[PDB]
RNA sequence: ACUCAACACGGGGAACUUUACCAGAUCCGGACAGGGUGAGGAUUGACAGAUUGAGUGUUCUUUCUCGAUCCCCUGAAUGGUGG
């Protein structure tokens, strides 16, 4: 939906311990390896001395799986009037329905 | 509504026109001496026009009103009937 | 006094306004010429002029179906 | 002849109260006076003399 | 409707508000506890709207896709106007993580108004947000890099070898795999790649040499420029051809040569 | 099954009763086209095509159903919304992409509530409204 | 003579009648001047398209017993009555192409001119 | 500006006794010529179309549209004499071309019928084809390229047979299909595309072509996918049939929703063999559920089309389609 | 206007006008042109028929007749017995 090449930039370099924020996704290896590569290579440049700890990362998952959304149970339906109708049936009413 | 030209050319020798404030037809000199006849409305709107653009200076008083015009408006109408001139106070006097 | 603020019962066809109903190259429309007979060009008008003095100058009548009309003088000669 | 010989048509006739307006001002309400025919009590006259008039009694 | 927290003198404050900044009449819009919300509004008011909005007082307001994309929002029932003008699965998905309230309710709902019972399907149905990222290369980047790794190389001994250090960890953290998908099908792979030493030549050699990358009158600029094309004598003569590292390193610590100054300076001053 | 019934339904509904308007359209046409040919010339007193017509549909919105957008829609979005209110289900947001289309909504709406208004200056009850709170205050202002 | 002589006297007289009303300007306007003959010195520009047009000038000027002279184009006709309205930037808002002046005054030195030109009956 | 003028008034007086200048003026019959126009879908009137105009950038394409669409009619009634000759317009003119048209009908009381009627259909479309309405999408893989969609396979060759827009590189000797297998290995591969292949064939109203470059290609896929599996062979590919045409490919469109990818034009027109037959389509398509159409293209990323606005139902005629 | 300093008071005895108020139609009295309009331009007025309370060109049909400021679009100006 952008310019998703001005992000690899940002996520190739530099002490960014980093925390991210994202909905459902269908895909997690592929992505991930590349993660997790250049982490990898950030340690590898620090080194010989490595951090503090080294890099990795994470990728929070473990049984919960989309029940996250869950507990506010968005219930989709449809409008859909008979063939006939009035808009003047005009305001306050008891009941509209 | 053409009686424009005649209405510029009694400003020049005078420098002074005036008329009623009336929606009714008269001539705005009473006497001119070239006896012109316009209506009153028109006369109005020429020289409303002419005071926005600096050339006139404006004088009301009871039901009518008095128009000089300036120097800024001897430029403007020397142009318009292409004709230059000495001035108009000094061959007056 | 007072005053209030609302004018619309409306909701019909309200009036266009007048605009100018063009003919174009108006001249050439009235005055035909012909094929060139000894040189000299025969003038011929379809349009004839209003017996008044003030359509006594250059000033034409006019053409419909069932009557025929001047525009100057707001005249009418019946057909 | 056809708008404008239907529009300011009934007081160019001249009639009633109508078309009566001050010379002082314009404005034709609170009587232009006929009385030895001046004008002045529309611009009030208690603004104006200058007409040679003075309250002595 | 009755339920309000709100005391009054802060809407009237509000209310006030908007008379000055009118518009689409806001102004009467928002008094009907009627209210709108996009980019078209100014982002003072538009902010004044959610705060009563949020407070109990409102009760619809219509919106564009903008509100709950990125900004938390109460909602129960959420409406949706016809597929117009682009309606999309990851917009869908958006709208879908939004209605009901944490704790107050426990229903939330959607309607479709409603000019088909087809496509609700084609939305609904089909499941799947990816990430089907993109390349980073770029030429304009590498004149970017060009100019950083020359940059500290221009008068300096210590400073130098300390900033060519960083450009070093920094150029090679970059360019590593990248590796997305569209690209290992592009007889790459499988699945591998980094390679791309071998592109920063064959721009590098066109762009020092061309005449007409100086400017009217032409190149030199510096003395030097031939250089360039000298790491492509090296490289592409076996291809070279198999490494990760040595070759990457390599072609960052050749790199000046001469490029071509007032030029490449205009073009990274451009973009920022 | 049902779900589609309905719409199809009123869809197809929508479609022959835009053909029947073109059949009132079509004959109201005929007569304002000026065929003079029926020499008949006033001895028959059923003239301008035959029978069977002369009915009255309803109008709306221009016709009672409607496909498709910005005329649909609006009308009933109204109805849409306080349909949640009359359900108590609350407050709800409504969604239309930029940029004239949330604007022609919302801008309808308060066409229609100060349309509603209006009714209520036809002004029997409301009458009484004024006719109450004006004493209270004259009995106030007295009493102070 | 030069064609110096030829068109900046034109222009000259042109001018002179403007400023005055001498001058018709037009279709029909001019037209119906030669029909009753009213007209003096007349003056047209040749550069147009539409057929006849031109036909009908030249026609009723012999038959008037009109004098006429012929220039070229319709353009810089134009501007030497003045048309044409320049604006703030000194830049086109409209901008005339105009044919057929009739003048009813005469020069002085550019009438004497004339004369030495002999242009038509 | 009479010089215009002069010459419809020679083709019309010509044409019919001399001069429609004279009465029919107004008219009287004035609804049924305007009738005939906008039953059509064409733009003639507004002053209300909704609701009162922008007043220009509305009106004026209106406008253009209306009394170049009258050129076009005149321009075939003036047949049963020679051919179709031009006409050219201003603004005046067209109330001229009006009048013709009026004397034309009301004297010969319904000789006109078949040609105004056939022309003003076909360019009706021409015109519904073309008011239309371009963008630049983008996206093409999101959708569009999961779920059910389909390119009918005329449209496949032709863009394989495309490329002028760089003339066609490496020299074989006219077997040319890796394109296909290209495409395959595109939108496979990086796409979903659930997809289906429709060979379409015969369209046409032909001959002018060797006509290998069909028939090959169309059994090619068939025995592929078929085969039952081979790794490269899924997309898959039905029959029918026959040719197009409508009353059979109702069954097939319901069931499974789909959207759609297509081609006219470049050029190579040529009238009735190409685009003729492919436009009417265009036209079907936003009658029914409405399905959307694509392409070409112009492509990885994407291309053309159109889209999610209204239609008019129902109107067509197709009758060359020679099978 | 409401105690004395409201209530044959507002020079207020109004048929139209006056006149604010009600139903309906008309006219620019929108200056100033920065932005658009070829010889026709942009434009003004109208007999007849129809619309209409109206032998009111308001508007349309029809054609004729005319300054190019009149005309078209934003800004601004203006007038008001509106507060």
């Amino acid at each position: 939906n952008g310019n998703g090449d001005v992000w690899e930039r940002i996520l190739a370099l530099l002490p960014c311990p980093f925390v991210a924020l994202s909905a459902t996704l269908g895909e997690t290896q592929q992505l991930c390896s590349w993660l997790n590569r250049v982490q990898g290579r950030l340690k590898e440049q620090t080194e010989e001395m490595s951090g503090k700890m080294r890099d990795f990362e994470v990728h929070l998952l473990p049984s919960e799986g989309k029940s996250i959304q869950r507990w506010n149970d968005i219930k989709k339906y449809i409008y859909l009037p008979p063939p006939g109708a009035a808009l003047t049936q005009k305001k306050i009413k008891a009941q509209y329905n | 509504k053409r009686s424009r030209d005649d209405v510029y050319r009694f400003f020049f020798t005078e420098g002074v026109i005036s008329c009623k404030k009336d929606p009714l037809g008269t001539w705005t000199g009473s006497l001119g001496g070239k006896t012109f006849t316009v209506p009153s409305i028109q006369v109005m709107q020429l020289m409303r026009s002419m005071k926005s653009r600096g050339l006139i200076k404006e004088q009301f008083a009871w039901r009518h009103f008095y128009w000089f015009l300036n120097d800024e408006g001897v430029e403007y109408l020397r142009k318009y009937l292409f004709l230059p001139h000495d001035a108009v106070p000094n061959t007056h006097k | 006094k007072g005053k209030k603020k609302k004018k619309k019962v409306f909701t019909k066809p309200k009036k266009p306004i007048h605009r100018h109903k063009l003919e174009k190259m108006r001249a050439l429309k009235y005055f035909k010429v012909t094929e060139n007979d000894d040189g000299s060009f025969k003038v011929e008008r379809t349009r004839d002029e209003c017996p008044n003095p003030v359509c006594g100058a250059g000033v034409f009548m006019a053409q419909h179906k069932d009557r025929k009309y001047c525009g100057k003088c707001h005249l009418t000669y019946a057909a | 002849m056809g708008h404008l010989e239907q529009w300011r048509s009934r007081q160019k006739i001249g009639m009633g109260k109508g078309s009566r307006h001050c010379v002082i001002c314009s404005n034709q309400k609170a009587v232009i006076r006929k009385y030895e025919l001046n004008v002045c009590r529309q611009c009030f006259r208690e603004n104006a003399a200058n007409i040679g008039f003075s309250k002595l009694r | 409707g009755e339920k309000c927290t709100v005391e009054p003198e802060v809407v009237d404050s509000l209310m006030e508000d908007c008379e000055k900044e009118g518009e689409d009449l806001l102004l009467r819009a928002l008094q009907r506890g009627i209210g709108m919300h996009h980019a078209g509004v100014k982002g003072k008011l538009r902010a004044h709207v959610e705060r009563l909005f949020r407070g109990r007082h409102c009760g619809v307001i219509f919106s564009t896709e903008t509100l709950a994309l990125g900004i938390h929002s109460p909602c129960r029932s959420v409406v949706l106007a016809g597929d117009h003008i682009l309606l999309n699965p990851t917009q869908f998905r958006q709208m879908m993580g939004r209605a009901g309230r944490r704790g107050l309710d426990y229903l939330g709902h959607l309607v479709f108004l409603g000019i088909t019972m087809r496509r609700i399907k084609r939305l609904m149905t089909s499941s799947m947000t990816v990430i089907k990222g993109n390349v980073q290369m770029d030429p304009i980047s590498n004149l970017r890099l060009l100019q950083l790794y020359d940059f500290n190389t221009l008068r300096h001994l210590k400073n130098e070898a300390g900033w060519k250090t960083h450009v070093l960890k920094l150029a090679e953290r970059l360019f590593v795999n990248p590796l997305f998908f569209q690209g290992r099908n592009s007889v790459a792979g499988g699945n591998m790649e980094g390679f791309t030493v071998e592109w920063l030549q064959m721009l590098l050699g066109y762009f020092q040499r061309e005449g007409l990358h100086f400017s009217d009158h032409a190149s030199s600029l510096g003395s030097i420029l031939q250089d360039a094309m000298y790491v492509f004598r090296e490289a592409h003569v076996g291809n070279e051809g198999f490494s990760f590292i040595r070759m990457l390193t390599s072609g960052v610590f050749d790199k000046a040569h001469y490029s071509p100054l007032y030029d490449k300076k205009l073009n990274s001053g451009v973009l920022d | 099954l049902l779900e589609r019934h309905a719409a199809d339904g009123m869809e197809k509904k929508k479609r022959m009763l835009l053909r029947q308007q073109h059949l009132q359209l079509l004959q109201q046409q005929e007569q304002e086209n000026e065929p003079n040919q029926e020499e008949s010339m006033e001895q028959k007193s059923e003239e301008q095509g035959g029978a069977q017509e002369e009915e009255q549909e309803k109008e709306t919105v221009g016709s009672v159903s409607f496909p498709g957008s910005r005329q649909f829609i609006r009308e009933h979005i109204l109805n849409v919304l306080r349909e949640l209110i009359a359900r108590d289900m609350g407050p709800t947001i409504v969604f239309s992409f930029e940029s004239e289309d949330c604007g022609d909504l919302v801008k309808y709406v308060v066409e229609q509530l100060e349309e509603a208004e209006s009714r209520y200056r036809k002004t029997n009850e409301f009458a009484l409204y004024k006719a109450r709170i004006e004493r209270a205050a004259a009995a106030q202002e007295a009493r102070r | 003579a030069t064609p110096e002589n030829l068109e900046d006297a034109l222009r000259i007289v042109l001018q002179k009648s403007r400023e005055v009303n001498g001058l018709i300007r037009g279709l029909s306007e001019v037209a119906r001047a030669l029909d009753r003959r009213t007209a003096h010195l007349c003056v047209l520009a040749e550069d147009c398209e539409d057929e006849e047009y031109k036909k009908l000038i030249t026609a009723l000027a012999k038959q008037g017993e009109v004098d006429l002279i012929n220039v070229e184009e319709r353009e810089k006709l134009a501007q030497w009555a003045g048309l044409t309205k320049m604006d703030s930037t000194g830049e086109l808002k409209k901008t005339f192409k105009c044919s057929c002046v009739a003048v009813r005054d005469f020069g002085e030195r550019t009438r004497a001119l004339e004369f030495l030109l002999s242009h038509l009956r | 500006m009479s010089s215009r003028y002069r010459e419809l008034i020679a083709i019309f007086g010509e044409f019919l006794e001399e001069n429609d200048f004279h009465v029919r003026i107004s008219m009287d019959r004035v609804g049924e010529v305007k009738t005939l126009f906008s039953a059509k879908t064409i733009p003639v009137e507004s002053e209300t179309e909704a609701a009162i105009e922008v007043v220009t950038i509305e009106a004026a394409r209106r406008r253009d549209a209306l009394r170049r669409t009258c050129n076009a009619v005149l321009r075939t009634r003036h047949s049963d004499q020679h051919v179709d000759v031009g006409t050219i317009v201003a603004d005046e003119e067209e109330r001229l071309a009006w009048k013709f048209l009026i004397g034309a009908l009301a004297a010969k009381n319904s000789e006109i019928l078949p040609v105004v009627e056939a022309e003003l259909l076909l360019a009706a479309v021409e015109y519904h084809y073309a008011t239309a309405r371009p963008e630049l999408c983008d996206m093409f893989v999101h959708l569009s390229a999961s779920e059910m969609f389909f390119i009918d396979g005329d449209s496949l060759f032709m863009a394989a047979l495309s490329p002028q827009s760089v003339d066609w590189d490496l020299i074989q000797p006219l077997h040319v299909i890796y394109n296909a297998q290209k495409l395959l290995y595109d939108m496979h591969c990086r796409g979903a595309r659930f997809h289906v292949v429709f060979f379409d064939s015969l369209l046409w109203i032909w001959e002018s072509a060797p006509a290998k470059l069909f028939m090959r290609e169309n059994l090619r896929k068939t025995l592929m996918s078929l085969s039952e599996n081979d790794a490269k062979v899924g997309l898959s590919i039905s029959n029918f049939s026959s040719y197009y045409s409508e009353a059979f490919e109702t069954y097939v469109k319901q069931w499974e929703p789909e959207f759609i990818l297509m081609s006219d034009g470049e050029q190579l027109g040529r009238l009735n063999p190409l685009q003729a037959f492919f436009v009417r389509p265009s036209a079907a398509n936003n009658t029914h559920d409405s399905r959307r159409k694509a392409n070409y293209t112009d492509a990885d990323e994407a291309n053309p089309y159109r889209l999610r606005r209204q239609y008019r139902s129902i109107v067509e005629d197709e009758a060359v389609g020679d099978k």
